[PDB]
């Protein structure tokens, strides 16, 4: 009975204007139509032909196949009155199957952003839907929750006004595993706020113009193609936008985490290094290319898999794009080129291979061509660097033991030099940028997703580690925490255990004191002389061998590994060379040779080198020491989850994996989330304010005297004959049911519109007569 | 309207036109009326305009002589808001009875309820009433527009 919506709006809204067909409604009689198992569909409808007690005979309404099962293998179907509902909390029948369906529909129908209780589901489309634009941005501005359909721009506005309203900083955190969307959703949130709070093509402020070129830079050298992300966010990200007392943007900051540079030296099978490498090798000019010593793509041994092409992307133009981004910011002409040369130099260090002398076992530099070409990029001395990296003029302090390393340790040192001379740079930029994009503040957490391959290095451990941490946070703030306020206030509540806690699987890798954790152990065990990748592993079992979330490697093919029972699954990490990096070993000989290099830029890069290794804190704790900072401020803000869900592992759109999608929902505590939302009173309000607002809706309630905010509020609620089951009364605050407040809000708004219209007109008059008075003055001048 | 004031009325009217056809654009009527010290709602004007369309509004004409009947008619109505009730509604937004609302609470309202005033209207309207904490006392804002 409503408006008509184009093919495009057929991606935001739904198609309801249809015939009151009695077909789907007639069949209602066979209410015996339920859900049931499947190997290819996961679920499917079927009707009970005979309930044989604990086991009922059924036949799927698809292949007329008579597949019978237990009276506990079926599943309650929801009326066709819900097909593709906006807020799944509305479904009268909540099932592992029901929700799967809904998501099935809207996804395959162009709608991804769904709503699940307080949080929101967001299956990956993998397509280019026309639902993001200057237009849609408008359509949602000021638009309430229900006054429009579920969309990323929707959450952005909801969060933003919530902050401005209850004066309480906020946070939007996108969950989900690697490849599901996390990023894009964050970008949309920022894109929206950039214009919806400023002061396609549009004229934003000046910082918003740059605040826009923030991520297109960190994605360059920081993001890279993996076997589950053509452009994977290869590190953690936390953007914090700072609003004024008038909800306007004024500053923005990003806290970069775990820059997996460890791939800069040797990228895996069918993968690439940090995009920027190729953008330069191809985006550079014959001249500039000759100005930094950059050769071909299959020429550098630093580029494994030779050269990999990224679909729908031309690093050739991509370079120009990324270059343009820098400029918008403040990266001067030179300020950019300076960084560029560094990249080519780092790539070069890769060609520096040693010939382990048979005679003395000391590496050799036959053809110095390599080194010669790298020094001129560093600004350091040839001969000097050559000898330093070669013959370390060590300084054990208590002496001056000059030694020499094999070709190996000679290589292992130049490798951990280039690989860290880059990260020395990543953080250079991030703080170069964060300088320009900088009471209230909104937080956008773009962490990394639960990845699990065939070789689970250390990096991949803290990566998934962080995931589990955020996952715990969700469960906590959701089921745990909330319930607490019910108990505290005293409201007639009761606890319900949602079976969602990963504290254990965390301690197994967290707690240092008391039983030590996988990282705790590695930590010191690495400070030891006769310490090895191996030795470590055994220590781990020597104490944790009795942990559920812990499990003894099945295959010890030749090396040593172990797997953990994460929330997202199990992963067989290979402890090899773990302690080897937990300490960050490195030839400080050349290090201080750089510290005093002619290349100011590279000089400024390593200018503060009083932490290098020549023999403080372990990577592990250095991390959990900052990844602890995070969760400290988060718990101090208001969480806003954007549960991005990957659709399929084929990297193909239009395809939606059944179970995969189904399990993600389970290992994301979706269903349980919706349970609390509709089970409890996900809303509360201190008396004072409640009565302060919703009184105009209840004038003749409270006497004239100043009485108890409790009894006063009680009288109000009683007047509107509120059903004693939507709300729950407490000490000093009310726990209303969902939307039970939206109604009050709308009713109150209605009871003032006119007055607002009347005054609005008065304000217009003032405005009209005022502007016209100023123009009149110009003419006379 | 009086002859002396009616004459001045004409002046103010013709002062509202770029070129000189002596015609007040159909859209360019509201401000003309208001300028004459009238606070007609964004409805009345439309009602008296036969309810033209935005398209025709930008390409319609109105001679001062043609405008005259409309002016008086509009000038003569029945009700007009005031402090008593005006603010009354403004009070309802009071954080906790601060006798003063914020710059957003106000801005948002005045641009999401009824005859929504553009971001500008709201911003430049109160622009200067919001203090350090950015609060705008209504029991004084309304007055600035009314008595003003
Ligand atoms: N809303 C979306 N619209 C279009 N493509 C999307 C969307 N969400 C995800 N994708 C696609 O899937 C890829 C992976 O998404 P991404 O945001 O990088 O995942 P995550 O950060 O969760 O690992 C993207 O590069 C893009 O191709
Ligand atoms: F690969 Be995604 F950024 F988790
Ligand atoms: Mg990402």
């Amino acid at each position: 009975a409503q408006k008509p919506l184009s093919d495009d709006e057929k991606f935001l809204f739904v198609d309801k204007n249809f015939v009151n067909n009695p077909l789907a409604q007639a069949d209602w009689s066979a209410k015996k139509l339920v859900w049931v198992p499947s190997e290819k569909h996961g679920f499917e409808a079927a009707s009970i032909k005979e309930e044989k007690g604990d086991e009922v005979t059924v036949e799927l309404q698809e292949n007329g196949k008579k597949v019978t099962l237990s009276k506990d293998d079926i599943q309650k179907m929801n009326p066709p009155k819900f097909s593709k509902v906006e807020d799944m909390a509305e479904l009268t029948c909540l099932n592992e199957a029901s929700v799967l369906h809904n998501l099935r529909e809207r996804y395959f129908s162009g709608l991804i952003y769904t709503y699940s209780g307080l949080f929101c589901v967001v299956i990956n489309p993998y397509k280019q839907l026309p639902i993001y634009s200057e237009k849609i941005i408008d359509m949602y501005k000021g638009k309430k929750r229900h006054e429009m359909p579920p969309h990323i721009y929707a959450i952005a506005d909801t969060a933003y006004r919530s902050m401005l309203q209850d004066r309480e900083d906020q946070s939007i955190l996108c969950t989900g595993e690697s490849g599901a969307g996390k990023t894009e959703n964050t970008k949309k949130v920022i894109q929206y706020l950039a214009v919806v709070a400023s002061s396609p093509s549009f004229s934003y402020g000046e910082l918003e113009k740059q605040l826009l070129q923030a991520n297109p830079i960190l994605e360059a050298f920081g993001n890279a193609k993996t076997v589950k992300n053509d452009n994977s966010s290869r590190f953690g990200k936390f953007i914090r936008i700072n609003f004024d007392v008038t909800g306007y943007i004024v500053g923005a900051n990003i806290e970069t985490y775990l820059l997996e540079k460890s791939r800069a030296i040797r990228q895996a099978k069918d993968e690439r290094t940090f995009h920027i490498f190729y953008y330069l090798i191809a985006g550079a000019s014959e001249q500039m290319r000759n100005d930094l010593l950059l050769e071909g793509f299959n020429n550098y041994t630093f580029l494994s898999n030779g050269h990999v092409p990224i679909p729908a992307q031309q690093d050739d133009e991509m370079f120009q794009e990324t270059l343009e981004a820098m400029t918008i910011m403040g990266f001067t002409e030179e300020e950019q080129t300076s960084i560029l040369r560094v990249v080519s130099s780092v790539l070069q260090l890769g060609n520096i291979v040693f010939k382990k002398e048979r005679n003395t076992d000391q590496a050799s530099m036959p053809d110095n061509t390599a080194a010669q070409k790298v020094c001129h990029l560093m600004g350091i001395n040839v001969t000097d660097f050559t000898r330093s990296i070669l013959t370390p003029r060590i300084k054990v302090g208590r002496d001056v033991v000059q030694k020499a390393q094999t070709k190996e340790q000679a290589d292992f040192a130049i490798e951990a030099l280039a690989k860290a001379k880059f990260e020395r740079l990543f953080r250079w930029i991030l703080t170069r940028v964060n300088k320009a994009l900088d009471a209230s503040f909104l937080g956008i957490l773009d962490i990394a997703g639960f990845e699990i391959f065939e070789i689970n290095s250390f990096e991949q451990l803290c990566i998934n580690y962080t995931n589990e941490k955020l996952q715990q946070l969700f469960n906590h703030t959701m089921f745990i925490l909330e319930q607490e306020e019910y108990q505290r206030e005293g409201i007639e509540w009761n606890f319900i255990d949602f079976g969602l806690d990963l504290q254990p699987c965390i301690e197994l890798i967290e707690r240092p004191t008391n039983p030590p954790g996988v990282l705790a152990l590695l930590d010191e065990e690495c400070w030891f002389p006769k310490a090895t990748d191996t030795s470590f592993v055994e220590k781990l079992i020597q104490e944790q061998g009795n942990h559920a979330k812990f499990q003894k490697s099945k295959q010890l093919k030749d090396k040593t590994e172990f797997c953990i029972l994460h929330y997202a699954g199990k992963v067989t990490y290979n402890a090899s060379a773990w302690l080897t990096k937990n300490m960050d070993p490195l030839n400080d000989n050349v290090t201080s040779l750089l510290n005093q290099s002619s290349d100011k830029f590279v000089a400024d890069l390593w200018k503060d080198v009083d932490r290098i290794v020549g023999l403080f804190r372990t990577v592990g704790q250095l991390y959990k020491e900052q990844l602890t900072k995070l969760m400290t401020t988060l718990r101090n803000t208001n969480p806003n989850f954007v549960r991005c869900i990957i659709p399929n592992h084929e990297k193909r759109a239009g395809k939606l994996d059944a179970h995969l999608v189904l399990e993600q929902l389970r290992c994301n505590g979706v269903l349980e989330g919706i349970r609390i939302c509709r089970q409890g009173f996900p809303n509360r309000i201190v008396f004072q304010e409640f009565r302060q607002r919703y009184e105009i809706l209840a004038a003749n309630a409270i006497p004239k005297g100043f009485m108890d905010g409790k009894q006063a509020c009680i009288l109000m609620i009683k007047a509107l004959e509120l059903d004693p089951n939507l709300y729950r009364i407490g000490q000093s605050k009310i726990f209303f049911r969902t939307g039970v407040l939206a109604h009050l809000e709308e009713e109150r708004d209605l009871k003032i519109t006119d007055v607002i219209i009347a005054f609005q007109a008065q304000c217009r008059g003032y405005l009209a007569r005022k502007a016209f008075a100023k123009r009149q003055q110009q003419l006379g001048s | 309207f009086s002859e002396e004031q009616t004459a001045e009325f004409k002046e103010a009217f013709q002062l509202f036109d770029r070129t000189g056809d002596g015609k007040i654009l159909y859209s360019q009527c509201g401000d003309v009326m208001r300028a004459l010290g009238q606070n007609p709602t964004n409805a009345e004007v439309m009602k008296v305009l036969g309810n033209p369309k935005s398209d025709e509004m930008n390409l319609k004409t109105l001679k001062f002589e043609q405008f005259l009947p409309m002016m008086q008619t509009i000038a003569k109505n029945k009700d007009q808001g005031c402090f008593e009730d005006y603010v009354e509604g403004l009070r309802v937004f009071d954080k906790e009875g601060n006798g003063t609302v914020m710059g957003a609470e106000i801005r948002h309202v005045l641009v999401t309820l009824g005859e929504k005033m553009t971001e500008e209207e709201v911003e430049q309207l109160v622009a200067g009433h919001e203090d350090s904490n950015g609060c705008i006392n209504y029991e004084e804002l309304v007055r600035m527009v009314l008595s003003g």
